[PDB]
RNA sequence: GACGACGUUGAUAGGCCGGGUGUGUAAGCGCAGCGAUGCGUUGAGCUAACCGGUACUAAUGAACCGUGAGGCUUAACCU
RNA sequence: GAUGUCGGCUCAUCACAUCCUGGGGCUGAAGUAGGUCCCAAGGGUAUGGCUGUUCGCCAUUUAAAGUGGUACGCGAGCUGGGUUUAGAACGUCGUGAGACAGUUCGGUCCCUAUCUGCCGUGGGCGCUGGAGAACUGAGGGGGGCUGCUCCUAGUACGAGAGGACCGGAGUGGACGCAUCACUGGUGUUCGGGUUGUCAUGCCAAUGGCACUGCCCGGUAGCUAAAUGCGGAAGAGAUAAGU
RNA sequence: AAUUCCUUGUCGGGUAAGUUCCGACCUGCACGAAUGGCGUAAUGAUGGCCAGGCUGUCUCCACCCGAGACUCAGUGAAAUU
RNA sequence: CACAGGUGGUCAGGUAGAGAAUACCAAGGCGCUUGAGAGAACUCGGGUGAAGGAACUAGGCAAAAUGGUGCCGUAACUUC
């Protein structure tokens, strides 16, 4: 109840609405001690934890051959912009099994609709 | 060690425990009273309760859902007939227990547990 | 500062006298900084006298170095000038280290 | 100066606008009543007993009805003294609030800890396991050894073992405090406290650097 | 080392020690070898024994080391005497002692510029106007006694190291001053200025 | 986290593949590598015409961890492999040439401007 | 053992409602396909210990223990 | 008339003849860094390879990896590698049975705590009418570690290399306390997938068993590898010393 | 060396680091040819060493599921003294 | 001892399985002569575990891991 004054008051009401296994694009920002610009981040989202102001969700990027997993806070102000292209379709909420498989014997397929 | 735990273990693995519920449940709304000991009457309220709320309701998912508790059909026949309209206008507490002193045998709690009315 | 730290830098160590100037326009290709000044130098002691008149400089113009590494070894050192990395190296540490990538 | 008396209620992150994430404690503190002011005369030594809360007619007896009447301040669900700071003074009945910590930015929390039952050497006193494996019979969480031979020819007073664990009186200290609201009465601290939600909380100015 | 060019250090004579080889315990104990003792050289020194002495080893750059005195052997205790003959061995060997050695350091001069000139000429008197190192400038001849160093840094690259030399007289050639034993501190100047 | 006796990648291109971490630095009791840390590692396997051989102990930087590295607002940045930069013994400079592969920002925070700069990601 | 909260003038526990969370598109219906299976109903169904409410159930009128002004002497005041 | 020994693990405690941190004197103490001596026991005082090893050598850290006592601390706390009853073998000795402060392979470690002691938690009574609370504090216990960087300052010193005392600010290692806000672990009481088989008359749909049958996630709680805090500053009297 | 006290003999391999192991030398206290000498494929619940996977063996333990321990009711020992 | 031990022969169902293994069942027989609570330390039998993977230890002890059919393919040595 108290809690909860607290967390209202400081989600962020713009939060899109996006499904595992979807490729979301994260902008964040990122602080030298001077100047502030956008970072961009392109992956597959392979976990979602949404639970009020704490809410957090898990994407995973291949980059240089090397997959790199990274996590976000829905409601932080370091991330700026989150988009997504594809509709990934996967009838599972955690997708901690792409780790294991390589991409290329990896493609997720699309919702269609 | 038990904060914030609800469960009581009756001396007794998952599966037993499960079982025995399961045969407890059918065995008290098929005769209305039973009599059993304190710490199984009081977690068999978290068994019947939600079955009997779940049969406030008829339709052939509830009662496929309602067969698959107390793995009896006579027993669901008895619930979305008989105490479906008995406990409609009754939001819980369809149970109450009496507590009736100890056993001769092992000097345990004793109790009955029954219905709101039972008809009688 | 931008766009007058780049001459700001080209300035101080062209005034110790460094020798083929060169500024790589990264703006889009690196994810830490905007512009990056390479130097070379003469020998070790003249490229420990190079970086310590930048940072020196940067101080009196209001910027604080985030930090340098060559210290103990002039084969390459490098200032962190916040949006501006500048690397001032000895004249065989520019092929080892070939800059020409970014 | 003197601090506040509340009741935890919870745990919550705040967000800064340089994205920082701070995790603070939610401490909601009602508006203290003093019940009795010492002095030196009568007691030598001057503190203020305050109360907070409210508490149901039935379960306060006469004796702290009493006790309550004479100061003319209503139950509470209990009673604590602070020591004054030699020149600061309190009236009997006098409200206190909780805008006095818009300055102090760093505050003392004092509570009583959860209670762990009976713990284990291993689980109190954090002992080493010894090997589960090569050989070892009956003995992997044991304390092991708590003397020495005949020579001292007894146990030591202090000695660690296994016993009660928690629920007593901690002190955590040099805690910063976030944000404080009157009109909400909750105090924002950052860091961990002592206790669990719903307990009862002694919050003081730091006495440190 | 390479940062050092002089031997004020070692004007002294300090008495090293090694420290003693730890006594062999009981019950099979084997006592710890003592530290190895470092002493901090110039380059270029050269290495010379009292009686009998011959060049050890010539310093040739950084990092180079040169054994001058290995330690003692230890003393075998009595588990490395028993055998069919000698079943309980009492006898005891004492530790081979350490090597006592005189050592004499020779070191030449590693400045770049040497000045050879008069006593009344300004030597001493220049290195204060192309460095700041402060020698005795007098009036009077022979004002130097030793050799003094001194380094002229314009610039922070480049630099170079001058060294001024007691001035000499016409006899001493043959000697009956301060001989020509001073020049041997040459040889290694890139140029000799003459004043 | 980066521990003794710890299979560990290669960041550069000196001519190490694998190495061994075997002795993490920074003081008495040292448990643990962060992301940013100076490590004493032991070459397992390396290209015989690298610029290092088998058997060498020298210092390395680590890069990248499996556990992560905890950012000030509750973010982790996971990696799949471990993996270093190898050092001169006597002074903490990169051997190799080139650094393949994603670095994150924590080194930049303790002053390893030589990974950092020559790093083709964050 | 003990400590804490409550006992009808009550939210103490259970049940119920709402919400959250987790899992993941329930059963049934029809369509496509010989079939496996997919599709619309549908982010549905279910959901323990978590949050906010609600006397529906259990905390009975009671009875037991615990008293009736609390010793002597001296000192400072009150008659 | 008996497992009782060495080593290792767990747990420590005490002394100072002090390893580091602290305060100094002399110096063949320019500085940093050292040599010797005095006071000082508050805290701290390493990981691996070899061997059973204590000890050692080696590799790499730290400020250091201190010296000893405590039945060479501790086996009714653990281990049984060393040695070692009964077996066997090699070398040597003896004609032989056999033996060897010679070596090698294998070889049962029992005890439900009566008393003192210690760790926690209660009942009775007392404190002079009874009862409910809240405190002062006679006393007792816990903690007291320190690396690196920057400014002072490239200043004092120093020909240069090198490089200060005092003071201030950050950031780490180990230890302790607290917490679950984040990251995770567990979560056989939640949901789902799936194999074999049986049952619910049969299809569909479920349930029982097969380590929770095998797995995938995961609520609360607990928890660390997660994050907050602490070692003080100051005051009084002092040791060596001035 | 199942045999060597000196011994962790000397050199090399393996390891960052090897009193163990393997490969060469023979200074065999005190090997030696049916109380058999050397080699030997296969075999061994045989002794010693190394490598790969694997893991709570460990760094460093945490949680969970059951059986005791704990309380109540019934029956009711023992060593020792 | 109404004892987790030992004791020869015969009968030998279904499903899946090569099988008298193994898992669930048929006929048949049992729930093992102390029970009821709460889910402390600690002990025993197990499940899972972030990062490292023998760094523990006398020793990979114990655990963990592999495990089937078909096809391809398979080294030194050798008494072939
Ligand atoms: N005006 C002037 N006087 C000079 C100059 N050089 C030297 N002098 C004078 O001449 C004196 C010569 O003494 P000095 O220079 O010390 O001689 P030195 O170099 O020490 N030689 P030595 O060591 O053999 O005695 C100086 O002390 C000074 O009085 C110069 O350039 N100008
Ligand atoms: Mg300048
Ligand atoms: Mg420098
Ligand atoms: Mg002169
Ligand atoms: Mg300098
Ligand atoms: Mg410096």
């Amino acid at each position: 109840n108290i809690i909860k004054q607290l967390e209202q008051e400081q989600m962020k009401q713009d939060v899109p609405s996006f499904r595992p296994g979807d490729t979301v694009e994260v902008k964040v920002w990122v602080v030298e001690g001077s100047k502030k610009r956008l970072q961009a981040f392109e992956g597959v989202v392979i976990a979602i934890r949404n639970r009020g102001l704490h809410s957090a969700f898990t994407v995973r990027k291949i980059s240089n051959g090397e997959g790199v997993e990274r996590v976000f806070q829905t409601h932080s102000p370091v991330v700026d912009s989150i988009s997504v292209k594809r509709r990934g379709a996967v009838r599972k909420a955690k997708l901690y099994y792409l780790r294991e498989r390589t991409g290329k014997a990896a493609r997720i397929k699309e919702r269609l609709n | 060690m038990r904060h914030r735990k609800s469960g009581r273990q009756l001396n007794r693995n998952s599966s037993h425990r499960q079982a025995m519920f399961r045969n407890m449940a059918g065995s008290l709304v098929r005769h209305e009273i039973i009599k059993t000991t304190l710490p199984k009457a009081k977690e068999l309220r978290r068994v019947v309760e939600p079955l009997i709320t779940l049969a406030k309701t008829d339709s052939v998912a509830n009662r496929r859902l309602a067969f698959a508790r107390t793995r009896d059909n006579e027993i669901v026949a008895k619930l979305f007939n008989e105490l479906g309209p008995r406990f409609a206008s009754r939001a819980g507490g369809y149970t109450r227990i009496l507590k009736c002193g100890f056993r001769a045998g092992d000097n345990a709690p004793m109790a009955y547990i029954e219905l709101v009315d039972r008809s009688e | 500062q931008g766009k007058a730290l780049q001459d700001f830098v080209i300035d101080k160590i062209d005034d110790l006298k460094g020798q083929d100037i060169i500024a790589l326009d990264v703006q889009g290709k690196s994810s830490i900084t905007d512009c990056m000044i390479i130097c070379t130098g003469t020998s070790s002691r003249h490229v420990m006298s190079i970086a310590d008149h930048v940072v020196q400089e940067s101080r009196a113009a209001g910027l604080l170095p985030l930090g340098v590494e060559g210290e103990n070894s002039a084969d390459w050192i490098v200032v962190d000038l916040g949006d501006v990395i500048v690397h001032v190296m000895q004249e065989e540490s520019r092929r080892l280290y070939e800059l020409e990538k970014l | 100066m003197i601090g506040l008396v509340g009741k935890k209620v919870g745990m919550t992150r705040i967000f800064t606008e340089d994205g920082v994430s701070i995790p603070v404690t939610v401490i909601e503190v009602e508006a203290n009543r003093v019940t009795q002011v010492k002095d030196l005369a009568n007691d030598g030594y001057r503190a203020i007993q305050v109360t907070t809360g409210a508490k149901k007619a039935n379960r306060v007896t006469k004796p702290e009805a009493g006790h309550f009447a004479k100061a003319g301040v209503e139950a509470g669900r209990g009673l604590w003294e602070f020591r004054l700071a030699e020149g600061e003074e309190f009236t009997v009945g006098q409200s206190i609030s909780v805008e006095l910590f818009a300055d102090v930015k760093k505050v003392d929390v004092t509570g009583t800890s959860k209670g762990k039952g009976f713990a284990g050497t291993v689980k109190r006193w954090n002992f080493r396991t010894q090997d589960a494996t090569h050989g070892n019979s009956l003995s992997h969480r044991v304390p092991g050894s708590i003397g020495q031979n005949q020579t001292p020819g007894k146990v030591f007073k202090g000695k660690k073992m296994a016993g009660q664990m928690g629920n007593e009186r901690v002190t955590v200290q040099s805690l910063d405090v976030v944000r404080v609201d009157a009109e909400r009465n909750l105090l924002l601290v950052k860091g961990a406290v002592p206790g669990a939600t719903g307990s009862d909380l002694i919050v003081k100015p730091a006495v440190k650097a | 080392d390479e940062n050092l060019n002089t031997l004020i250090d070692y004007r002294f004579e300090k008495s090293f020690r090694a420290e003693r080889g730890q006594n062999g315990a009981s019950r099979d104990c084997t006592g710890k070898r003592g530290k190895d003792v470092t002493i901090k050289v110039p380059v270029g020194t050269r290495v010379i024994d009292q009686g009998t002495g011959e060049t050890m080893g010539d310093m040739t750059k950084h990092g180079q080391r040169l054994l001058v005195a290995k330690g003692g052997w230890h003393g075998l205790g009595n588990t490395r005497f028993k055998s069919s003959v000698n079943r309980t061995p009492r006898q005891k060997t004492n530790g081979t002692p350490g090597d006592k050695r005189e050592l004499l350091l020779e070191l030449m001069l590693l400045a770049d510029v040497g000045m050879l000139g008069m006593p009344n000429a300004g030597k001493s008197t220049f290195i204060r106007a192309v460095s700041a190192a402060k020698p005795k400038v007098a009036d009077y001849p022979f004002t130097t006694l030793v050799p003094s160093l001194g380094v002229v840094r314009m610039d922070n690259e480049k630099s170079f190291v001058v060294a001024d030399i007691p001035g000499l007289i016409e006899g001493a050639a043959e000697g009956a001053g301060l001989g020509i034993r001073f020049l041997k501190h040459l040889e290694r100047c890139r140029v000799l200025l003459h004043l | 986290m980066i521990q003794e006796q710890t299979m560990l990648n290669v960041a550069d291109n000196s001519g190490a593949r694998r190495v061994m971490c075997i002795k993490v630095l920074g003081g008495s009791h040292r448990r643990y590598a962060g992301v940013g840390d100076i490590i004493k590692i032991t070459i397992k396997e390396a290209i015989p015409r690298g610029k290092v051989k088998k058997g060498d102990v020298l210092k390395a930087v680590v890069v990248r961890t499996k556990k992560g590295v905890r950012r000030p607002d509750g973010s982790v940045i996971r990696f799949d492999g471990n993996a270093c930069v190898l050092l001169n013994n006597n002074s903490e400079q990169p051997i190799g040439t080139r650094i393949f592969g994603p670095v994150t920002r924590e080194l930049r925070s303790e002053k390893f401007m030589k990974i950092i700069s020559l790093a083709p990601e964050v």
